[PDB]
């Protein structure tokens, strides 16, 4: 549950605990993202917040262009690498974790997203689908 | 300012055909669209308004739109007929073919 | 907006079709509601209520004088 | 969020029940009684 | 003190005691209200679990994100050989 | 309520005329009518919409 | 009831497709169990004295008694339970050949998984196909019951129409739905000829 | 001819629809207000088939085609393809593509006579798009925007390149597509013009948030309205110089 | 309802079973069961494994090529559904299976 | 910010403000304490109480210091308008008194948190906490008139018309009853009284209207009179400032 996402999101297995690194998936120039918080995360004692494919998350640029460093920005995950049960009835997982930084409104920053994008993320963020050159 | 015009010109400067010796590219407007009447919400005779058809069927929250019956077929009698899609494996779509 | 607009709308019809009767009934009920708050109140709120009542009484006496 | 015991949602559900929500259970009980009478006749026949 | 961190309590106090069931066959604690106008029909049916199995079916849930789309769902098959009546047990209301 | 008989006012736009032998029944009916339409989460000064009592006269009128 | 004495009652006469039904059943047993599992209590960090898989404290200095709410370790499972709101997906019959046949799959195959249900025999009679898990394991008795109220929720009111009924053996990583499909995919075996 | 419209909540009309001169498509999800919003203008004169692409609501970016045919991603289920075929007239060819770039709507954009495609697309996809649509194919990029489909709305009357395109790139795109082109924006300045609105020879749906000058520039470049055959941009020189 | 032959052993992959690795190359690697997926994770060659069906097709056994297999192609043609064509296909499938 | 600062924190009279602050301090902070409690416990209790009261007063003052327009360095048009309306000098003096009371409450809370640590008895800490609360109340007691003036200007400043001087505009002017209000009513959807009496509009009015695919905002003004630039009310001066600061015909 988060503002700027088209439609409600169905539950899927989490695989991005806060502080997890993930490779950059767009041409913004950042080399990798370091998650620090997950918008909409369920608060609970002793429970570390975690994200999933297509979720928005704040993340610092652990590596990449220096100008993007030393600041946290919202980011939408484009890959999870953890198995999740699609409603169609087949498990799948991405080769590696990935994501893209984006504005809180959800508009894409980079001109295009590199690599395959999960169907769950493209269905949730129309701008990500417009910027995604390969859906699954 | 003598500066803003250089940037606005990129939008104001409409392109030209640049013949590239032409092949015919006349617009394809169907005649049925030309014969279609304009929709008037105030008109009592206005089209059934599938939106209104959903509103009279309990609204958007309960109406069950039927993708069937709006698609063309050789005969309407089987328009509701279910497709197998499978037969002892090797789904029927792989085997379906004319002749 | 951008003006005393609410006063203009009050001048147009004014606050309700029947704003006056309910206000008069509330002003009549206040005479009993004051005693009800004086009796039914509990905790520190009753001390502040009695203090404000004594202050209003002293002010009314000074005004009459 | 509204409580499950909240009177407003319960009254709205009670108002919704009068229509198809009750007609479906009525037709279901009728079909069940018909199937039961058919099963009884199938046993009495033999 | 206040524990410094409020948390939901573990378990469910309403299911206690968590003792073993008195019998393998759980007994019904309540039955649907008797609408006498309706035709007579059994309020319950005994059965035997057999095993869960995968199932897939197109949804008809308008307004759902998955409307008009296949959705796999588990189902619990239950062997239910037909039941045969063997008697009756009446009841009468009493203050107790 | 039992006894009271609702009837829209003749030749009087946007009005309803409750009437009944007992003051209690007609009064409770008018109270429930004015209360069921109460505005919520909106300033009363701008939203004048809502049912309101207009008269409480006898059926006779003029006797 | 007097007319029905010695008469069998088929499930079709008590239930029908898309009907919701409660399914009370005893839970699977587990024996004695620690608080970490019977109640989900968090484990102690590591190698704590006097054990780690137990609540670190039972109560305060007062009252000088252990409260019933402290969730002491005890027997787990074998508890009575009353699940509700479980729609029926398919009301089969034992006389209906190819009970797993559907308008789409329409295969000539029984719903029973190849080799039989695990720790259970092959079905040979009418069977409900209620969706979702139910309390208890295989061979447990279950008492199907009405919802007790006119719910008719849109999740319940909606019609169901199965597209395919899996029958691959649960005994292992089953792939083929029927033995003939296995013999076809594998071909003739050395024992066959 | 322009008609403001909205999806569930989004100005990206192109992500949820793929308008064409002989047919149109819309996501089956949500209420009918979107499909009825398309019916209010197009009417019954052309089919408006409800459809899904692997169940996604983003089918407009997942597919591309013209009046002569249509294409769908390899991931599409056979049921959706059979529905799209039985609903559409037989004249509209359909053919599943096997190429790695499933996002055909962004990977490809086309009109009745031309079709730009992604530079990295395999030659087999180019030959298939040619054999199906009948249009000449020419891989290109919009001033470094490799996703030509999302950044360049196109129609036989004209197109709309994204605002950052260089004037030389606009002249090259006009020399290639043989159609008028103009830099601009849609959906309140959004840089993604290809996904922000659908358009055809006689209709151009767009989001409610689009600015009036943007709607005027769209109707002018597409010549969608009478007395605006793209020649009125000179009359707009005051409105355009004032807007910026 | 789109069953897939296993990427490793070519066995059918019914819905709700198996795993589907998603490589960065963006082409699915479906696996009917955990065994084939773990074998793919080890970069084992299915052709070199005796139990793989591809090894049987490469060994010159089990009629690796036959006219009956021509019907197995994953046709992209959307040719319109027809009840008579559907019945003829339902008969032809069993006939081709018996001949095969 | 600018453009109709409706986000002001709804300032309240100093009596009600001190009452709400003392109530929040009595309710949120722990209350019960006993003579037998360790002296460090009573000291930490009174310190937490004084710190809570001081932080609440500091927040109540900072919300007003931050939510107000800050007339200076906003725009010459809005600056002259607010000066003609709220007596800019008094408007600055009021917020300066607010900041002075905030700094005084801060210094008091700090000095009493420092002095409180040395208290050797529960009665001494109690008298020190009472002295801190009374100093904060006396500082609030002198703020009554400025707080009421801020509450009045907030009720007036929050209903001022939205306007961006950089945006296109067209001022209207004329003698009273000329029909300029009727001209604004006809040229745009904005409602304005058209009563015969001379000054039907005591304040500026605005009304957007589209033209040539471009937005425009007609701005009626509250009349003008032929006076020697000194015998004039704030209304006429506010009108003259609207013309002087606004270009475009
Ligand atoms: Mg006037
Ligand atoms: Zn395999």
């Amino acid at each position: 549950s988060g503002n700027g996402a088209q439609g409600t999101k169905f539950r899927i297995s989490l695989g991005l605990p806060v502080g997890a690194i993930m490779n950059c998936a767009d041409n913004s120039g950042a080399r990798n993202l370091y998650i620090i918080a997950v918008k909409g995360s369920g608060s609970r004692l002793n429970r570390l917040p975690a994200a999933s494919l297509g979720d928005m998350v704040m993340a610092t640029v652990k590596k990449g262009k220096p100008e993007l460093r030393k600041k946290v920005m919202p980011a939408i995950v484009v890959r999870q690498a953890k198995s999740w049960r699609r409603r169609d009835g087949v498990f799948l997982y991405f080769e590696d974790n990935a994501g893209v930084i984006a504005n809180p409104k959800g508009e894409m920053k980079g001109s295009a997203i590199t690599g395959p994008v999960g169907k769950e993320c493209a269905d949730l963020w129309p701008r990500v689908a417009s910027n995604s050159g390969v859906v699954v | 300012s003598q500066s803003r015009i250089n940037n606005v010109l990129n939008k104001i400067h409409v392109a030209q055909p640049q013949a590239r010796d032409d092949v015919k590219r006349t617009p394809f407007i169907p005649e049925s669209v030309k014969n279609l009447k304009k929709y008037d919400p105030e008109d009592p005779n206005r089209r059934k308004l599938a939106r209104d058809i959903e509103a009279e069927n309990g609204g958007a929250g309960v109406f069950n739109v039927n993708l069937k019956d709006k698609y063309l077929l050789e005969d309407d009698e089987w328009k509701n007929d279910i497709m197998p899609e499978i037969l002892d494996g090797k789904n029927v779509y792989d085997f379906l073919d004319p002749e | 907006p951008q003006n005393d607009y609410i006063e203009r709308h009050i001048k147009q019809h004014g606050k309700r079709l029947d704003h006056e009767e309910r206000k008069r009934k509330r002003e009549a009920r206040e005479s009993h509601k004051i005693s009800e708050r004086a009796q039914k109140l509990t905790g520190w709120k009753g001390k502040q209520f009695a203090k404000k009542r004594y202050a209003e009484k002293v002010s009314m006496r000074k005004k009459i004088k | 969020a509204k409580s499950l015991r909240a009177s407003s949602h319960l009254n709205a559900k009670s108002v919704k029940r009068r229509g198809v929500f009750q007609k479906a259970v009525d037709a279901r009980e009728q079909r069940i009684s018909d199937k039961l009478k058919e099963d009884l006749l199938k046993q009495k026949l033999e | 003190s206040h524990r410094k961190y409020e948390a939901p309590r573990h378990g469910h106090l309403g299911f206690l005691p968590r003792k073993r069931a008195a019998s393998i066959r759980a007994r019904v604690k309540a039955f649907p209200k008797d609408d006498r106008s309706k035709p007579v029909a059994l309020t319950s049916f005994l059965g035997y679990k057999a095993g869960m199995t995968t199932i897939v079916r197109d949804l008809d849930r308008p307004g759902s994100k998955f409307h008009k789309r296949e959705v796999v769902e588990a189902v619990t098959v239950v062997d239910t050989p037909p039941v045969v009546v063997v008697g009756v047990v009446g009841y009468v209301e009493t203050p107790r | 309520r039992d006894g009271v008989t609702i009837e829209f006012s003749t030749n009087v736009k946007d009005e309803i005329v409750l009437s009944g032998n007992s003051v209690e029944d007609v009064s409770q009916n008018a109270a429930d009518l004015q209360q069921i339409c109460r505005v919520r989460n909106k300033d009363i000064r701008k939203f004048l919409d809502g049912i309101y009592v207009s008269h409480k006269g006898f059926i006779t009128e003029d006797l | 009831a007097r007319e029905h004495f010695e008469k069998t009652v088929a499930v079709d006469s008590v239930f029908e497709q898309n009907e919701m039904i409660d399914a009370i059943a005893v839970t699977k047993g587990h024996g004695f169990e620690g608080v970490t599992h019977r109640w989900g209590t968090k484990k102690l960090p590591r190698k704590t004295h006097r054990g780690l898989r137990k609540v670190a404290c039972i109560g305060a200095w007062h009252p000088a008694h252990v409260m019933w709410s402290v969730a002491r370790a005890g027997q787990r499972g074998y508890h009575s339970r009353t699940s509700i709101n479980h729609k029926i997906y398919r009301v089969g019959k034992g006389d209906d050949e190819a009970n797993g046949a559907t308008s789409f799959d329409r295969t000539k195959k029984t719903i029973t998984p190849m080799g039989g249900f695990v720790h259970y025999g092959e079905i040979k009679n009418d069977f409900i196909m209620v969706k979702g898990c139910i309390p208890g394991n295989r061979k447990r008795i279950v008492t199907l019951r009405k919802s007790l109220y006119t719910n008719t929720s849109r999740k319940a009111l909606e019609e169901v129409s199965l597209k395919w009924i899996d029958t691959a053996s649960k005994f292992g990583k089953g792939r083929f739905q029927t033995p003939a499909e296995k013999h076809a995919f594998m071909g003739t075996l050395k024992k066959d000829l | 001819m322009a008609t403001r419209t909205q999806f569930e909540n989004s100005n990206e009309i192109g992500v949820f629809s793929k308008l064409t001169n002989t047919y149109c498509l819309v996501a089956v999800g949500g209420s009918e207000n979107f499909y009825s919003a398309f019916e209010a203008e197009l009417g019954d004169a052309i089919p408006i088939v409800h459809t899904t692409i692997a169940g996604t609501r983003i089918i407009g970016r997942m597919t591309a085609g013209n009046r002569r045919g249509l294409l769908v991603p390899t991931q599409t289920t056979d049921q959706e393809l059979q529905h799209l075929r039985n609903s559409l007239p037989d004249s509209v060819k359909i053919q599943r593509v096997e190429e790695r770039l499933s996002a055909l709507g962004n990977v490809i954009c086309c009109n009745d006579y031309v079709a730009l495609v992604h530079p990295d697309i395999d030659r087999e996809t180019e030959e298939l798009i040619s054999d199906v649509l009948g249009v000449e194919v020419f891989r290109q990029t919009i001033s470094g925007n490799i996703l030509v489909g999302s950044y360049c709305s196109l129609s036989n009357q004209g197109g709309l390149v994204h605002p950052q395109t260089s004037v030389q790139d606009q002249e090259e795109l006009s020399s290639l597509l043989q159609v008028p082109l103009v830099a601009g924006t849609v959906n309140r300045g959004s840089s993604v013009v290809g996904a922000g609105m659908v358009v055809n020879d006689y209709l151009a749906v767009t989001g409610l948030d689009t600015t009036a000058p943007e709607l005027s520039v769209i109707e002018s470049i597409f010549r969608l309205q009478d007395a605006q055959p793209e020649s009125i941009s000179g009359n707009l020189r005051d409105t355009l110089i004032e807007t910026y | 309802m789109r069953i897939y032959q296993c990427h490793f052993c070519s066995s059918p992959c019914y819905p709700g079973h198996g795993i589907m690795f998603v490589r960065n190359d963006a082409k699915e690697f479906r696996f009917c069961r955990s065994k084939c997926h773990k074998a793919f994770k080890q970069r084992r060659n299915p052709r070199k494994l005796k139990w793989t069906k591809a090894f049987r097709k490469a060994a010159g056994k089990e009629l690796a090529v036959d006219s009956t297999l021509t019907f197995a192609q994953r046709r992209n043609v959307p040719v319109r559904y027809n009840r008579e064509l559907v019945a003829t296909t339902l008969k032809a499938m069993a006939r081709i299976e018996e001949i095969r | 910010m600018q453009l109709s600062w409706k986000d002001i924190p709804t300032v309240a009279p100093a009596n009600d403000l001190l009452d709400i602050v003392l109530n929040r301090t009595q309710r949120k902070t722990p209350t019960v304490i006993r003579p037998g409690f360790k002296i460090t416990r009573i000291r930490a209790f009174y310190m937490r109480k004084v710190k809570y009261t001081g932080e609440g007063f500091v927040e109540k003052f900072e919300d007003i210091l931050k939510g107000f327009p800050n007339i200076n360095d906003v725009h010459p048009f809005h600056r002259d308008l607010m000066d003609t309306l709220y007596e800019k000098n008094h408007y600055k003096i009021s917020l300066a008194a607010i900041s002075r009371a905030k700094s005084l409450v801060e210094q008091v809370a700090r000095d009493y948190v420092r002095l409180l640590k040395f208290g050797q008895s529960l009665f001494q800490c109690k008298q020190l906490k009472r002295a801190a609360l009374g100093r904060m109340a006396t500082i609030v007691k002198k703020l009554r008139d400025p707080l009421a003036y801020l509450e009045q200007v907030r009720q007036h400043i929050g209903r001022l018309p939205s306007i961006d001087p950089n945006t296109r505009t067209l001022l209207i002017c004329g003698y009273p009853n000329v029909g300029k209000s009727s001209f604004l009513r006809c040229i745009t959807k904005s409602d304005v009284d058209v009563q015969p009496y001379a000054f039907t509009t005591k304040s500026l009015y605005v009304g957007h209207f589209d033209y040539k695919y471009l937005r425009f905002q007609a701005i009626d003004t509250p009349g003008i009179l032929d006076r020697p630039t000194e015998e004039m009310n704030n209304i006429e001066m506010q009108s003259i400032y609207a013309i002087a600061h606004l270009r475009s015909c």
